[PDB]
């Protein structure tokens, strides 16, 4: 892995991103 | 309706479902995964009959779901789950049921759906969702 | 505190 | 518009935005947590002016957001967010803006928000949040 | 739970 | 030796395993919680026998391990885990095996040991732990 | 990413 | 001594410690990443002085330790942390300071090491570290 620490992420709400 | 809860797993390789098209959401199982080994989660039905059976396998690990969205209704003086897709990052499954009343979306940028819970009598009453990542 | 493990819960949506 | 990532924290604060009664939220800034001390974040402001802003100061750490909810919809031929509301264990906040168009909501039942990243041109184009134990 | 963020920590090693 | 994987779970409940007096630790198993359920891990036994089987039930969820430790050394050309003891909030089990070469200790302030995985041949070749909120 | 959840692991301890 | 939290971040960019080779760990201070920015750590300082400073700059976020290990034991009459080694994809940083004594480590499989809390007088009298994915 990489030494970034991660974590959830939930949306996005809005206009569409993917 | 009776109440339920799966608890947190380890992944999700498929699940099982069954509407009305005229109603809303019915049964509901998934089968989980657990350590790289398939757990069937119990089965909860509902107390009626008459629903369109579903199975959505997935393509465990490689595809996984991405967003979860649906609608909430009233039928027969409840407020129930209507509705249900799942977008996965290869395909989206659904919608099944009835887009009508009120929608709601959960997609995810990070992390994983890893177990459900809520209650059914007729139909799917209300569902919460174990994340993680 | 617990010796139970846990993990984010999102929900309920529908009947409250 | 241009995109931000404030990134996850311990715990939030304040959050303050703006907003206009005719078309969407503008301005977007937080006041974190960081380990028992608050951490201003980049005010994320709108490419124009014209909002009401609106200050929200929560009593850390015994009140904390329980739920988020909004409503998404078409101004000027773009999707955007046009109303927010926050719940927390005490009080409700908002709703904030145009609560017309596509509503979401996300209730959390265990956990906490700690973080958001978005984008912002006129108005808030999207946004997202970081959720953890 | 209260509004602050929980994380593993692991020790510690040294005086007691 | 022959490597195992016994993964995640939601908890531990009871731990078995057996050790010589004279060389190390033999057979190691698991009796993890999985959402409120016992689940039985597979037993990982040594190529050999004659060793003293040792049962540690805990009493499951308020009592907990806090501290895991041991010693690695040689053992006829094989440098394997000789001896180990586990503190809960309650009391201490062990030490079991070999209190001789190299210790090793892990305390935990804030989380939980959830699951094992090792290699075990003669005797316990290595371990590691699974750590969890 | 792919559809298998994560959890911190520490360790091995004994043989390399 | 005087203890000490910096609570958790990031990730880790550089660590700035002291020793001495006949005693043990004096000053103790961490330069954080807080979400792509460098967050300087309030620097831990000895009652004392005299000893040799090190300086460990990491090539973030591409290198990042693996395994944390050491020696505690007496200095007087106190039980302190008389050395430390730092391990990483890359390379290995140390020993520093008092190679004998109990040997104590921590190596990681999955996860990172992104917090520091302990206490220190004339020495480095303990420390313990956060954990996370
Ligand atoms: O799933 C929604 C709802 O289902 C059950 O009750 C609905 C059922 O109640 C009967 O008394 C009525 O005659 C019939 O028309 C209704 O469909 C369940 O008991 C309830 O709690 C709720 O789950
Ligand atoms: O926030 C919605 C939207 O804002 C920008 O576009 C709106 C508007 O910006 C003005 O500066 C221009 O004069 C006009 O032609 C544009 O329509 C942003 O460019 C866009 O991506 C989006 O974020
Ligand atoms: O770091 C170890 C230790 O530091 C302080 O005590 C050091 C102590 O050493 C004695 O030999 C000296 O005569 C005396 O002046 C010093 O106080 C600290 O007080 C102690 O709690 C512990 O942290
Ligand atoms: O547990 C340590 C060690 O155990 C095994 O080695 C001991 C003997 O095992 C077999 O009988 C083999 O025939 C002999 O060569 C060997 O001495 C195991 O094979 C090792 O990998 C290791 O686990």
């Amino acid at each position: 892995q990489s030494g970034i620490s991660q974590t959830v992420i939930v949306g996005p709400w809005g206009a569409k991103s993917s | 309706g009776k109440a339920f809860d799966d608890g947190a797993f380890t992944g999700i390789r498929e699940i099982n479902l069954s509407y009305n098209k005229e109603t809303a959401i019915g049964d509901f199982q998934v089968v989980y995964d657990l350590n790289g080994s398939p757990y069937v989660g119990q089965n909860h039905v509902s107390f009626i009959t008459g629903f369109t059976p579903v199975k959505i396998s997935l393509d465990f690990p490689s595809e996984y779901i991405m967003e979860v969205s649906g609608y909430t209704g009233n039928v027969s003086g409840y407020v129930v789950v209507r509705s249900l897709t799942f977008k996965t990052n290869k395909k989206t499954y659904g919608p099944y049921g009835v887009t009508s009343g009120t929608p709601f979306n959960l997609p995810i940028e990070n992390g994983l759906i890893v177990g459900f819970k809520g209650s059914i009598g007729y139909w799917l009453d209300y569902f919460s969702m174990y994340l993680s990542l």
